[PDB]
RNA sequence: UACCUGGUUGAUCCUGCCAGUAGCAUAUGCUUGUCUCAAAGAUUAAGCCAUGCAUGUCUAAGUACGCACGGCCGGUACAGUGAAACUGCGAAUGGCUCAUUAAAUCAGUUAUGGUUCCUUUGGUCGCUCGCCACUUGGAUAACUGUGGUAAUUCUAGAGCUAAUACAUGCCGACGGGCGCUGACCCCCUUCGCGGGGGGGAUGCGUGCAUUUAUCAGUGGUGACUCUAGAUAACCUCGGGCCGAUCGCACGCCCCCCGUGGCGGCGACGACCCAUUCGAACGUCUGCCCUAUCAACUUUCGAUGGUAGUCGCCGUGCCUACCAUGGUGACCACGGGUGACGGGGAAUCAGGGUUCGAUUCCGGAGAGGGAGCCUGAGAAACGGCUACCACAUCCAAGGAAG
RNA sequence: GUAAUUGGAAUGAGUCCACUUUAAAUCCUUCCGCGAGGAUCCAUUGGAGGGCAAGUCUGGUGCCAGCAGCCGCGGUAAUUCC
């Protein structure tokens, strides 16, 4: 049963969880279920925990502080390939956009670009 | 999820009666809002069909009616004095709609200052020349006087009413219903209207 | 077919009831070759139920970036298909049953001389003077990867990305116009005068709708606090509208010039207004047995008057102050009902007696009672939460009914 | 009407295609074929005193067993019992 934020009773408290939240899928609409939660406390009766680096230290952590996986889907709005590639005015949003490559094996090697928004 | 239907009745006869059926949504469920005085704060509630009723949970402005010289304007809200179903509810402070509130008078002030322009609040006089003798003077023509010292004649107020701008405060009424609508909208107090409530202000 | 026959006696005539007779209808007994219609777990136990199920859903027209498929037929926006996911809309209908409930349910009835009600249809949708408008904003799912307990239609974490999801907000229209305020016209009686106009600089308020108050009585009704018009104001930050939407055939004038101004068909939209399917509340009238049920209701609203509260709205539906009322032998009130009501059914000289859980319409409830969110509509139960009664898994940490 | 002898442009149930119906099939409808002599390919349920149509025919029982909705029959010849 996972954290919840800001819950903080160091154990097991049952919550009636609504739309949007979190830990609960809102099977049809306006539901409210009520599901267990833990407390956002730390303690030692849990099996894994999740943990996230915010400013970087020493060495080549394998696996984990090497290979920059890309972000493979590009921006596809006319606002968000209107934010990281400087593409100013009358530079024709087009002509620029990302494109994403495609190697199978058994068939031809092609590109493909997405549609366009805005 | 109090409903206001009739099944729970005692009919006429003075029988009780066995209910068949459950209480129903289209009987919905009544919590009073008992709206009070400070700032404002508004709150919705959805109806049947899909209407939003702003409710009046806390008040401070309305947008009351001189009614005799048709002159509505806002004005913040003073004091609650009077209220005509239970005593309780004006030691509690509460906005409903037949209460006798207590307002201000600085806009109907300036207004009758600004149509008729005659000295009203300003009981001596020797305080208020530069922004305050302003007020009635203006440099007029000869036509622009032929049109305002016609207007002294229809310019003329019920004793007790002037006599509480000179003291400050108007008592109107209100004549919204707050907690359902939103505002608390209402009218003046004059006449033999006003006579009654100051007969049973007074008197307690 | 408005119909009778046997029985108290040693025989008679009666009063009587028993029995026969014929319907119809649940059940059963024995028998059963043909064919076509065809009722069928309602009578007790509205008791509990294994499992398998009974509601989901795309068109060229909201969002493709799964290589999941397709000739990329060409130097890059999308050749089209398409699992999923966001979004919308259904699931409030149908079906099942009769435990309730005896004025409740139900049925009737109400020329230019100036250049309350989603959807449906049918209107309204440049009517408002007001420094991105050749397109303004952040996030989110599918997906990639990393996980956790035995498990549940459980889901955590990291990074992506869209909108008809959630936002934000304006050119245009649009020049002005309307009402008030308020420097300018001396030509009128300016005679020391008293005057009377047209027009003005300025500064406001300006539509639909929401809320309050005032004046007059365009079209309406035995009838209006109707509709509408004139005024002075408001405009809820969990906030009203003034389309930042998507397809289809494209064509016109290109004269600033190969860049721009126009156009038709739509699909979605959009507070309002009517409209239909409705719903809820009501008016009068109509029900079975019971006096071994004659007084009931008023502390706990009982019956009326003001004023208010919420309420979609009318009202003791509440609250608060007052008044002392209301019902009854024309059977109130209480009890029973092996009572769901109605269309109707069996039977019939006329008159009736009984049945009706049952496919049509209306009511109710999904084990018992309560409470709710979302939606237009649910106090939904093939939606949830709690309790009480019943029961299931478990690695006993918890899960599901 | 027995007891008959035959029969033959007589046939249905039954077994059998195939078409048809149907969404897919089934009946059924049509249609090769086979298919009746104690046509063994066979009809029962209740009664036979009176009400109430139908028997004092036989055997057994002996107020026993039992019948009978009512009246009644039952005690060594019963029109009612098996």
């Amino acid at each position: 049963f996972p954290m919840k934020q800001g819950v903080l009773t160091h154990g097991r408290v049952r919550l009636l969880l609504s739309k949007g939240h979190s830990c609960y899928r809102p099977r049809r609409t306006g539901e409210r279920k009520r599901k267990s939660v833990r407390g956002c406390i730390v303690d030692a009766n849990l099996s894994v925990l999740n943990l996230v680096i915010v400013k970087k230290g020493e060495k080549d952590i394998p696996g984990l502080t090497d290979t920059t996986v890309p972000r493979r889907l590009g921006p596809k709005r006319a606002s968000r390939i209107r934010k990281l590639f400087n593409l100013s005015k009358e530079d024709d949003v087009r002509q620029y956009v990302v494109r994403k490559p495609l190697n199978k094996e058994g068939k031809k090697p092609r590109t493909k670009a997405p549609k366009i928004q805005r | 999820g109090i409903s206001r239907d009739n099944w729970h009745k005692r009919r006429k006869t003075g029988g009780k009666r066995k209910p068949y059926h459950k209480k129903r949504k289209y009987e919905l469920g009544r919590p009073a809002a008992n709206t009070k005085i400070g700032p404002r704060r508004i709150h919705t509630v959805r109806v049947r069909g899909g209407n939003k009723k702003y409710r009046a949970l806390r008040l401070d402005v309305g947008n009351f009616s001189w009614g005799s010289e048709c002159c509505t304007r806002k004005t913040r809200i003073i004091d609650v004095v009077y209220n005509a179903s239970n005593n309780e509810l004006v030691r509690t402070k509460t906005l409903v709609k037949n209460c006798i509130v207590l307002i201000d008078s600085t806009p109907y002030r300036q207004w009758y200052e600004s149509h008729y322009a005659l000295p009203l609040g300003r009981k001596k006089g020797a305080k208020l020349t530069p922004e305050e003798e302003e007020i009635l003077n203006k440099k007029r023509s000869k036509k622009i006087q032929k049109k305002y010292d016609e207007r002294k004649k229809n310019a003329k107020i019920s004793s007790l009413l002037e006599e509480q701008f000179q003291q400050g405060k108007l008592l109107a009424c209100i004549a919204s219903r707050p907690g359902q609508c939103g505002r608390a909208d209402g009218y003046v107090l004059e006449g033999k209207e006003l006579e009654f409530y100051l007969r049973k202000i007074k008197a307690r």
